[PDB]
């Protein structure tokens, strides 16, 4: 999901 | 002491928050009370202004007003996801309940955060570049001349309470730790550390609001206020998705809304 992604970038 | 570690652990999420929120409570009511050195805000009060503001900040105005609340949404999100990351434990956290906290806490930490960009006659937009009036907003066509309404009484009531950005910091970090969230998969440490957080907001209204009696449970219940305030908007939107076709939701936010 985008969510995901937001919180996987450091 | 333990106690000493709940201050420091305000200071950190204080400082996370400066980090991720490029608009404060502090800055934003600098402005609202007319203190600022910045340059002024663009006051959008009639159809004419909103004209000449949408150059110094096709569709009607009314939609082009709820889909620029939706694009500063998408915005906001990014920024409250920046923030959660900051909370001691939250990355540490499965990844599916980190998605879920997110997904079913920040339209309440956003209208907790448009609250400290509101007074009574307006909101600003856009980091402070413009004002947008109250009567205005509620001018708009059926149905969306009641679209915020409901948040700015919200806003009234709860800046009566005179919260500062410290404070601001541990209250959005207690509700981005909600273990009563659905799906979660590992409850106990979620919980365990909304508990620690929950001590800390405690202290921290103690020492910032020494005569503001029962502080501490007036922010539980707004925390429940806002839940409700999240509710209504869900279902003014399905009001909206039921009538107002051609509109495109940001898939950030489609994300967000489904199953919600
Ligand atoms: C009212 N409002 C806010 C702040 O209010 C919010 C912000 C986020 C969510 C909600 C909400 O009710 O869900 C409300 N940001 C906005 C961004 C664009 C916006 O629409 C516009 C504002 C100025 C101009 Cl020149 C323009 F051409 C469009 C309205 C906005
Ligand atoms: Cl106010
Ligand atoms: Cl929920």
């Amino acid at each position: 999901s985008l969510l995901k992604k937001l919180l996987l970038a450091p | 002491p333990e106690s000493a570690d709940l201050r420091a652990l305000a200071k950190h999420l204080y400082d996370s928050y400066i980090k991720s929120f490029p608009l404060t409570k502090a800055k934003a009511r600098a402005i609202l009370t007319g203190k600022t050195t910045d340059k002024s805000p663009f006051v959008i009060y009639d159809m004419n202004s909103l004209m000449m503001g949408e150059d110094k900040i096709s569709k009607e105005v009314a939609i082009r007003i709820f889909q620029g609340c939706q694009f500063r949404s998408v915005e906001a999100v990014q920024e409250i996801t920046e923030y959660a990351k900051s909370i001691p434990g939250f990355v540490n956290l499965d990844l599916n309940d980190q998605v879920t906290l997110l997904k079913y806490g920040v339209h309440e930490i956003i209208y907790t955060m448009l609250a400290s960009l509101m007074n009574k006659d307006g909101v600003l937009i856009s980091e402070g570049q413009g004002f947008m009036t109250r009567e205005f907003l509620k001018s708009l066509r059926k149905p969306f001349g009641d679209f915020m309404e409901p948040k700015f009484e919200f806003a009234v009531k709860f800046n009566a309470l005179e919260l500062d950005d410290s404070d601001l910091a541990i209250f959005i970090a207690v509700i981005i730790l909600s273990g009563d969230r659905p799906g979660l998969l590992n409850v106990k440490p979620i919980e365990d550390i909304q508990d620690n957080l929950l001590q800390a907001l405690e202290l921290q209204l103690k020492l910032n609001h020494p005569e503001s009696s029962q502080l501490f449970a007036k922010l539980l219940q707004k925390m429940t206020d806002l839940r409700q305030i999240v509710t209504e908007h869900v279902q003014l939107l399905q009001v909206i998705k039921k009538t107002e076709t051609d509109m495109s939701l940001h898939p950030l936010l489609q994300e967000i809304y489904k199953d919600l």
